[PDB]
């Protein structure tokens, strides 16, 4: 029924700028806030930024504030994270989530794009 | 931001057991906690949300209790699918903070 | 008229003749350029569930509006104390507003040095919304009011309103208004707007306390012809039931039977304006009285007309049953409790319940020889039939009317935060500066103008109201209470200006003086 | 038939006015008793007579006359019972209603 | 209300038709909620702030609400009963009291 | 039978005219604003409300704070008018699951 | 012009007896004013009559 | 009669174009009449 | 005007009640009015 | 109806269920015109309109 | 008449009269050379 | 008007053109100045 994909995720030496995009077949798109969440390798999984329903407003974490810019685009019904000055830190597994109506839990997910920062 | 604390970080039970794991809130986040269920290699899945309610779709041994600053998830008649990772996350404000986690083990 | 001559002139003061007072105010205001000439949806930017109760939808309009509906816009403070030491009850009645002496002024910026010129040939438009088809935002105790001190000039607020959402999202029943679809006067600098207003018939504010209390009615010299049950055992023991009844008297007035109950409660949290007695969590939202709307839940804010506090506790407060002022140069987020000034209502509780007790018991039980009775407490109490209850009391700082919804029906429709309930309240008066574009292409574009003259006007306002008062006629033998100065020297005169030129409200004062007899 | 210890007082209904408890006397107009009971009567929910001679202080209850309210019945709720019942919660495949 | 020729008793779901009160959310409590929270107690040094549940609220000065809407299935007016009292005697299956 | 009425054989018609009384016109109308949202979400209130009622995490941080109602927080506004009155009832899915 | 404290509505004792033959006492009059506890107000208020 | 200066277009009731086997509010083949749905009397909106 | 003794109810032009982040035949967030769709004139129905 | 005759009715049941739904009344031989609902008066384009 | 008067209003609305509908529309114009 | 009304047509037209206003663009050295010219005209005819 309802399909999150995320695209983009790979190896990337550290400084490097990475583009992420999710698309979303099973639902009305314009209708939800959508989510970015990561997971580093051994740990609990965490939320990165949101962005409104119809782009108008957007929310970030602290830590990647100004690096980061979500982006939304409601005719093609997907959602993109664009990735600047990426750290160690920021290698995880990033996943596309949808914010459930009026509860705001993420009812569903994306499978998820691995994206690696190495120095090599 | 709000801290969330979860208890016990690890915990080991076999078939038929009740399990109970207790998030606690730094800040008042009325009944916006969820749990979520998750095994190797998977997305998070969402077990219980809003406090008491239950996902649709999800057996009834799973419960959720509790409002303001604490609540508890609790699992009746344990199950060998029941073994993963837990998480409570808050969803009442921004940035969405997430519980350590608790995982349980065979017995 | 012309350029050189002026359009009106200044009315400021108070006229008492008889049963009428008549005030008239004068201000100047300043009128910006708001959205630069555009009309934007808006919406709550915020997400989770805290959003939920905040989550709204709506737009905002170039216009602006004027608000009168404080009392400190029409009385004096030496006025105000005139009416509530002298008058029983007071209300309006006529309405006369007047806008005049425009000026609209263009701006033209270069290089960071702005020049201000006069525009001579620019308008300005004004329209009331006479046949209230608006949204009527003026009942919602909010700033832009004219300043309470006649030489202040004052910004005027923009106008904007809400419609029905659902999240921050809209529905199909939502409206949207364009306020250019109503038809408007224009004003260049020698024109001037008036319009008169007729009050609908509303009751006297009571502006007075009460010297008895409902509890107190009797006459303590004599009994009752009615008996209650005093006892129901004969003492210590087995089987010792009896029905024994007495005479209800002087002696026992708590027992007696009344013709008349104590008004409506929604109880309240007590707060202490000594914080060690406070609990130490927080506990604001979430042990604050609240009610839902389709999923929403609001503050009850201020709620019921309650008792602030029992007699001879003066340190406790409701914990949103009040209304709380700010102190001059009162900043806006988080300021402490010598910032703000807490109104109190301990005038009413002659009539209605404290708002952070309980209305009183109830029986829970049948009780039986095998069961004890068992009581209950009643922490809400709607209306019921012999109820009496005083309204909350109006300030000068206060509201004065608010706009009666449209519905099929209500209950004792006077406004919650104070003040004069009407289906009919005075008219919205909406004002913009017309735009005045800079100079277009040489060739045709269909696009709408986005380039303007960046411009402003100012002018000024005046206001009259009718006020009919209803006198004192109590034959008390001993002296009032009346609001008074302290004779005692300080370094500043009350409701004065300071040193810097700034003018301030020492307290909020209310209107419950004199006393009449229950 | 009643309890065996004393409830008059402590077990009357009451309204609380700027700290001090009024007995609620006789209250708001409900019928006395349901049909057929008529040997119960509300606590302070009716207007009691004394007979003609009665003392002032701790009579019998042969002293006094109790009026009631019974023929109200059709419209109003009964004076000692609850006016009804209403929901408390959500029913769900996890909770009774 | 039933659709046409759905049986007496114990008919399922899709043989009638629910009707609802949707409109009058704006200024209306809804059904199936509570009305709000109430302060149950002093809040105190040794004691925090407790609340309730409000399950049922009578009139309250300052309230506004809608009646119940008319259907084209629906009754048109009702008779108001012969009391000595009656609040807002619109009849509350709908129409004109 | 003890009234009096009138007798037709079928030649015979029967009528009779009628006027209602005054009642108000049935609102045949949804609102498009809420209750709670009539303020103008542009401005902010001259009221107060308490925000906080302690400095931080710890013992003895007991404080009264105190902030402007304003577009930010719609909630915590002071209001005129209140919603109706509520008695609850249960709530049923047309999801019989 | 109602100026004085009512007491007629609280069922007081001192009315006109139902039988006609008999001779009734005219009972004293009071009134009561705001107290806390058993002491006075600023607010209480005094009658001469 | 409605006043309103509401800019953009009411909710109404209406009838649905599509194709069906009866026309809602008529009789069907054997001459039975029927109610397809109960109709409110609440389209058109009003300022609180 | 429509003089019509049709039994059944008309189709009517009307607004759709769902959820949007815009409502119809209004401004946006940027202020700019749009149309959504163009709209006809034909709704109400006369015999041929 | 009734066969011209009027009639006692009431409930035939017992047990504690029949409580709630007890009554007592009476038929009688007449009838009566009920235009109490508004499909009575209004067609469904009339009610449209 | 005179640069400091306003020479007309703004009317904007519809009036629904019977069988008649009257239709007011005011805008604000720029003519360039 | 669709929804109620089987045809329309027009009947009475009336316009007006008032609150005149004339600018002057001087443009020195890349930067321009609007100023009121209050004796300039504008021309205005209807082919009847």
């Amino acid at each position: 029924e309802v399909q999150l994909v995320e695209s983009g995720g790979g190896l990337v030496q550290p400084g490097g700028s990475l583009r992420l995009s999710c698309a979303a077949s099973g639902f009305i798109f314009s209708n939800y806030w959508m989510s970015w969440v990561r997971q580093a390798p051994g740990k609990g999984p965490e939320w990165v930024a949101n962005i409104k329903q119809d782009g108008s407003a957007n929310h970030y974490v602290d830590s990647v504030k100004g690096r980061f810019t979500i982006s939304r685009d409601n005719a093609k019904n997907s959602l993109y994270l664009q990735m600047n000055s990426l750290r160690a830190e920021d290698t995880a597994v990033y996943y596309c989530a949808r914010e459930a109506y009026q509860d705001w839990n993420y009812d569903y997910w994306g499978q998820g794009t691995l994206v690696t920062v190495s120095s090599a | 931001d709000i801290q969330m604390t979860q208890s016990p970080s690890s915990l080991s039970a076999s078939v038929g057991d009740r399990v109970t794991v207790t998030c606690r809130a730094s800040e008042f986040i009325s009944r916006y906690l969820n749990w979520y269920q998750q095994k190797p290699g998977k997305a998070p899945k969402v077990l219980i949300y809003a406090a008491s309610s239950l996902q649709s779709g999800v057996p009834s041994r799973f419960s959720g209790s509790g409002s303001g600053t604490d609540f508890t998830l609790t699992i009746s008649s344990l199950q060998p699918e029941d073994f993963a990772t837990y998480y409570c996350q808050q969803s009442y404000s921004t940035p969405y903070t997430f519980g350590q986690g608790t995982k349980l083990e065979i017995k | 008229d012309g350029v050189g001559s002026s359009s009106g002139n200044w009315h400021c003061d108070s006229q008492w003749l008889g049963d009428r007072v008549i005030t008239t105010s004068t201000r100047t205001w300043a009128l910006p350029t708001y959205n630069n000439h555009l009309y934007k949806q808006i919406s709550n930017s915020t997400s989770g569930g805290s959003s939920n109760d905040n989550a709204y939808f709506g737009y905002s309009t170039p216009w602006g509006y004027f608000d009168f509906n404080r009392f400190h816009c029409h009385f004096s403070p030496r006025d105000w104390q005139r009416l509530i030491n002298n008058n029983w009850g007071f209300r309006p009645k006529r309405l006369n507003f007047k806008l005049f002496n425009i000026q609209v002024k263009e701006v033209t910026d270069n290089n960071g040095v702005k020049t201000i010129a006069n525009n001579l040939t620019s308008t300005v438009q004004v329209f009331t919304d006479s046949d209230y088809q608006l949204p009527y935002v003026l009942g919602s105790a909010h700033e832009g009011c004219l300043p309470p001190f006649p030489a202040d000039v004052f910004m005027i607020p923009q106008y904007g309103y809400l419609t029905l959402n659902d999240g921050s999202q809209a529905v199909g029943r939502s409206s949207f208004y364009c306020l250019e679809y109503f038809p408007s006067q224009m004003l260049r600098t020698g024109n001037n707007f008036q319009f008169s207003y007729e009050f609908e018939n509303v009751p006297f504010h009571s502006s007075y306390a009460h010297s008895q209390s409902l509890d107190r009615l009797m006459n303590p010299l004599i009994d009752q012809y009615l008996y209650y049950l005093s006892k129901t055992i004969n003492g210590s023991g087995q089987n010792q039931q009896t029905l024994k009844f007495s005479v209800a008297g002087p002696s026992n007035m708590a027992v007696q039977g009344r013709n008349y109950i104590p008004g409506p409660s929604y109880r309240q949290q007590r707060v202490s304006t000594t914080v060690t007695q406070n609990n130490n969590s927080e506990f604001a939202w979430p042990g604050a009285s609240s009610w839902a709307l389709n999923g929403r839940n609001s503050l009850m804010n201020p709620g019921p007309a309650m008792a602030s506090h029992k007699e001879g506790e003066d340190r406790f407060f409701p914990l949103s049953g009040s209304l709380i002022f700010g102190k001059q140069g009162t900043g806006r987020d988080n300021v402490d409790a010598d910032k703000v000034m807490i109104t109190n209502e301990e005038e009413i509780k002659t009539t209605n319940p404290v708002a952070t007790e309980s209305y009183g018991q109830v029986a829970t039980n049948h009780q039986s020889a095998q069961a004890q009775a068992q009581t209950g407490w009643v922490q809400n109490q709607g209306i019921l039939p012999g109820m009496v209850w005083q309204d909350r009391d109006v300030y000068l700082q206060g509201p004065i009317w608010a706009k009666i919804p449209h519905t099929d029906g209500n209950f004792h429709p006077s406004p919650l935060m104070g003040g004069f309930g009407m289906k009919h309240p005075p008219p919205q008066i909406l004002i913009k500066n017309t735009p005045v574009p800079a100079d277009p292409p040489t060739a045709f574009n269909k696009d709408k103008l986005n380039s303007f003259i960046t411009q402003y006007s100012t002018g000024q306002v005046s206001v009259e109201i009718e006020w009919e008062l209803q006198k004192e006629n109590s034959k008390r033998w001993n002296p009032e209470i009346q609001y008074t100065s302290n004779y005692y020297k300080s370094n500043n005169v009350e409701f004065a200006v300071n040193t810097e030129g700034v003018y301030s409200e020492p307290r909020p004062i209310g209107t419950r003086y004199l006393t009449r007899n229950l």
